[PDB]
């Protein structure tokens, strides 16, 4: 069986960075990409970026370019995913989900979508103590 | 590719057939649309990818079609645990989700 | 057998969204890794598995130097072609296979995802050539053909012919004018130390 897990909930300062980790098993990690899926209170899915586990390569959705580093440590199969210069508005849900959209080894596009989906990361940004 | 998805709420009884469609500002590749549910309190899970293919693990009474700009997602009866929030993916232009749909 | 932790990516070569033109085949290198052959022959989905100089049973427990994937799109008719030995416009002008090719010719019907009905004219062959093609060749001029006696300079008229010509994919069409998705699995072991190897 395939499982994500991720770390608990955060809670930031503006222009604090948050890194979230990812846990994947159950699987060959560096097989299958990793994609970052944000959900903020009341609202769809936005996508936040792309990485390959195998090569290091990344895709980075436009709104978070300059914001967002994503890295991977295929020797204890987890991933990272580091938002900096936290906003009031970046409060949301950060989903880790495994990748089949675009391959690992040559980055092109593939017929599927993100299989497994981890827990959910929640990070709250705010000035109060 | 901006995609929308219509009607926001799909008020539905337990029994019924459930449409739910997605539309795209231009064409869209066949097999670069999947469609998601998301159940209040979890995370989404894929239900269909290649615009047509069921994912593993999802019951046979989920199913979908499309071409072009218009894309369905269909549930040929709505149990009591298909009430759930569905988004429509494409990732022929970079990656981009429709707005959602709710199922009530 | 080297310890190779990671798998070979055939999972990116055939659930692909976009195959080359049959004029214009990618080729993938695949390397370092291991080569699960379970997935591929006893898969149903493919109408064509063939193998040269090796059964697809006993490929699951060799060692290769080189994996080569070339993959294209051509029409049903046309598969035929796509074999060491044979002749024909795909087989002379497009993709030229060595009468001593080891490997695995794989393919399956994507009508439902090449074919549109207004007609799907992406995809493209070379029907005018001055010669055949030596084996694994690759030719993508788009230079005019001079059929007749007389200079064309680029230009199209009498006896001068644009090389290239499309196909008219339609999900209408009968099998034989389907299209099918093509990956031709080159193996090669050379005097040199493996790095494909299977899963065991
Ligand atoms: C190209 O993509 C194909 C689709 O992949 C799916 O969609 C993508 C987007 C991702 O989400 C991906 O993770 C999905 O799987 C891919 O097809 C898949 O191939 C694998 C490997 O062969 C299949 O796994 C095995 O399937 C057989 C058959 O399953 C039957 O039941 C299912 C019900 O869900 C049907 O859908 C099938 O058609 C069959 O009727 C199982 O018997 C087998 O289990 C046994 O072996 C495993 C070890 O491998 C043991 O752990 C078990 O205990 C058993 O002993 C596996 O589960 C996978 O099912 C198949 N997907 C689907 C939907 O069928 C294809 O391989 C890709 N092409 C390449 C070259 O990679
Ligand atoms: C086996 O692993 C070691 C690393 O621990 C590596 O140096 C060695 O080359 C590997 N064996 C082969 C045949 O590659």
């Amino acid at each position: 069986q395939v499982q994500l897990v991720q770390s608990g909930a955060e809670v930031k300062k503006p222009g604090a960075s948050v890194k979230v980790s990812c846990k994947a098993s159950g699987y060959p990690f560096t097989s299958y990409g990793i994609s970052w899926v944000r959900q903020a209170p009341g609202q769809g899915l936005e996508w936040m970026g792309w990485i390959s586990t195998y090569n290091g390569n990344t895709n980075y959705a436009q709104k978070f370019q300059g914001r967002v580093t994503m890295t991977t440590d295929t020797s204890t199969t987890t991933g990272y995913m580091e938002l900096r210069r936290l906003r009031s508005d970046d409060t949301a849900v950060y989903y880790c989900a495994r990748d089949y959209t675009r391959g690992a080894w040559f980055g092109e596009s593939l017929i599927g979508g993100f299989d497994n989906w981890g827990q959910g990361t929640l990070v709250t940004v705010s000035s109060a103590s | 590719i901006v995609l929308t998805q219509s009607p926001g709420t799909l008020s539905l009884s337990p029994g019924e057939r459930a449409t739910l469609s997605c539309r795209a500002s231009q064409t869209v590749s066949s097999t670069s649309l999947a469609w998601y549910q998301q159940k209040p309190g979890q995370a989404p899970r894929l239900l269909i990818y290649g615009a047509s293919s069921r994912a593993t693990g999802i019951p046979d009474r989920f199913s979908g079609s499309g071409s072009g700009t218009d894309f369905t997602l269909t549930i040929s009866r709505l149990e009591p645990e298909d009430f759930a929030v569905y988004y429509c993916q494409q990732h022929d232009t970079s990656l981009t989700f429709g707005g959602g749909t709710k199922v009530e | 057998f080297p310890n190779i932790t990671n798998l070979c990516p055939f999972g990116e070569v055939f659930n692909a969204t976009r195959f080359a033109s049959v004029y214009a085949w990618n080729r993938k290198r695949i390397s370092n890794c291991v080569a699960d052959y379970s997935v591929l022959y006893n898969s149903a989905s493919f109408s064509t598995f063939k193998c040269y100089g090796v059964c697809p049973t006993k490929l699951n427990d060799l060692c290769f130097t080189n994996v080569y994937a070339d993959s294209f799109v051509i029409r049903g008719d046309e598969v035929r072609q796509i074999a060491p030995g044979q002749t024909g416009k795909i087989a002379d002008y497009n993709y030229k296979l060595p009468d001593d090719f080891t490997g695995c010719v794989i393919a399956w019907n994507s009508n439902n995802l090449d074919s549109k009905v207004g007609g799907n004219y992406n995809y493209r062959y070379r029907l005018f050539r001055k010669s055949n093609l030596k084996p694994f060749e690759r030719d993508i001029s788009t230079e005019i053909y001079q059929a007749g006696s007389t200079p064309c300079n680029g230009v199209q008229g009498f006896n001068c012919y644009f090389p290239l010509q499309s196909y008219g994919f339609q999900p209408t069409n009968g099998v034989g004018y389907q299209p099918y998705r093509v990956v031709v699995l080159s193996f090669e072991l050379l005097h040199a130390p493996a790095t494909v190897c299977g899963p065991k």
